[PDB]
């Protein structure tokens, strides 16, 4: 199959600014390349097609060119209603796509605000115990969250969650959840959530004494 | 060159 | 206007079968060829299966080759999807799509229908437990609920009836190796207001008729 890979993964620009996005297939594709806009919770969007031309409806804001194996999209002057993930299609042999590029909103650096969560006396009733580190409101969405248990770095039983851009004031928020037996869970003191983000000049840690 | 044409001519 | 419409899509075992539909309308049907097109949660697009405007030749993606049968009948403007042998790797959005011709180009896609889910699991039906985030950063204090081994999706939470949605952040759940989801909603409040103001997150699951507001103290 024809592989389409997409640069760069994220993109983080202001509105008015220019976005280039570039798609490179894995053998030539002539021209025949599509773009595709997507909005979180709705279908694609056909924007460009064959590489070049516009489809009715695309303002002239968005252009497209390449040939072969490489092409590019350009954003001129970013509209807020522009931040979004794009998609590049091939149809040379029979249709695949990349894996698209999201563009989010560039703002200030914010360092997130950490909370922990030791798991409620209901739920360890139940057999197993859940710790939650919650990352509050920051920015850009990039961050390092580690678990670590009477000092152990945790590997293989947690799992993050992130929200979308908020739409007032352009951070991230996320979550990890820590899953243990209740025996697990009671075989230690200290839990402790280490959070490592660029607008921290030290990472925070956040921790807690098991039943106090 | 491409896929054969799925539309009526 | 042009429009799509896809309907069939739900839970399904491993192994059982299921049939998505397409109607459209607001375009001359008969003259387009029409794709399936799919995108699991949180991933990228995949092409799913084409099919002529005149229903003579079919032609499918290497994944679902053998699987998915793709047909049409033109006398109700109606595009099928039927998909056998399920996978839990086929849970997917899946999307209806017009070939799109101008000129000498073809084999673009516009336009796009809303989308029909598809969620293959040999997981049953469960409610969520709803657990406590109890609040223990200088002014501001955080707190929520655990909507903990449900499925299938969704569910929606809200905090004091509604009323209170500043600050709010309700996460997207995640699938855990159990085959239940699981998702926190947490609330930032002044860290003075903990004895003083009340939150209830009000937590819904339709499809297992689960209705619980719970308090959240410190």
């Amino acid at each position: 199959e024809i592989v389409l890979t997409q640069s760069p993964v994220t993109l983080s620009l202001s509105p008015g600014e220019r976005a280039t996005l570039s798609c490179r297939a894995s053998q030539s594709v002539s021209n025949y390349l599509a773009w595709y806009q997507q909005k979180p919770g709705q279908a694609p969007r056909l924007l460009i097609y064959d590489a070049a031309n516009r489809a009715t409806g695309t303002p002239a804001r968005f252009s497209g060119s390449g040939s072969g194996t490489d092409f590019t999209l350009t954003i001129s002057s970013l509209e807020p209603e522009d931040f979004a993930v794009y998609f590049c299609q091939q149809r040379s042999k029979w249709f695949t796509f990349g894996p698209g590029t999201k563009l989010d909103i560039k703002r200030t650096v914010a360092a997130p605000s950490v909370f922990i969560f030791p798991p409620s006396d209901e739920q360890l009733k139940s057999g197993t115990a859940s710790v939650v580190c919650l990352l509050n409101n920051f920015y850009p969405r990039e961050a390092k969250v580690q678990w670590k248990v009477d000092n152990a770095l945790q590997s293989g039983n947690s799992q993050e969650s992130v929200t979308e851009q908020d739409s007032k004031d352009s951070t991230y928020s996320l979550s990890s959840t820590l899953t243990l037996s209740k025996a697990d869970y009671e075989k230690h003191k200290v839990y402790a959530c280490e959070v490592t983000h660029q607008g921290l000049s030290s990472p925070v840690t956040k921790s807690f004494n098991r039943g106090e | 060159d491409g896929n054969p044409d799925p539309n009526a001519n | 206007q042009m429009h799509l419409v896809e309907s069939g899509g739900g839970v399904v075992q491993p192994g059982r079968s299921l049939r998505l539909s397409c109607v459209a309308s607001g375009f001359t049907f008969n003259n387009h060829g029409m794709h399936w097109v799919r995108q699991a949660p949180g991933k990228g697009l995949e092409w799913v299966a084409v099919i002529w405007h005149d229903g003579s030749n079919k032609f499918y993606a290497d994944s679902v080759n053998g699987r998915f049968i793709v047909s049409r009948d033109n006398s109700k403007n109606t595009l099928y999807l039927h998909m056998n042998s399920l996978r839990a790797e086929d849970t997917a959005v899946y999307y209806c799509a017009r070939d799109f011709f101008v000129s000498g180009s073809y084999n673009y896609f516009d336009p796009w229908g809303q989308g029909t889910l598809v969620t293959v699991s040999s997981a049953s039906t469960k409610g969520p437990s709803v657990f406590p985030l109890a609040p223990s950063s200088g002014g501001t204090a955080a707190l929520g609920c655990l909507v903990k081994d449900y499925f299938p999706e969704p569910v929606t939470v809200s905090w004091n009836s509604g009323a209170l949605t500043s600050g709010v952040h309700t996460f997207p759940a995640v699938l855990q190796s159990s085959g239940l989801y699981s998702l926190s909603s947490v609330v930032t409040v002044p860290s003075s207001s903990l004895g003083t103001q009340t939150y209830i997150c009000n937590v819904n699951h339709k499809p297992s008729n689960t209705k619980v507001d719970k308090k959240v103290e410190p």
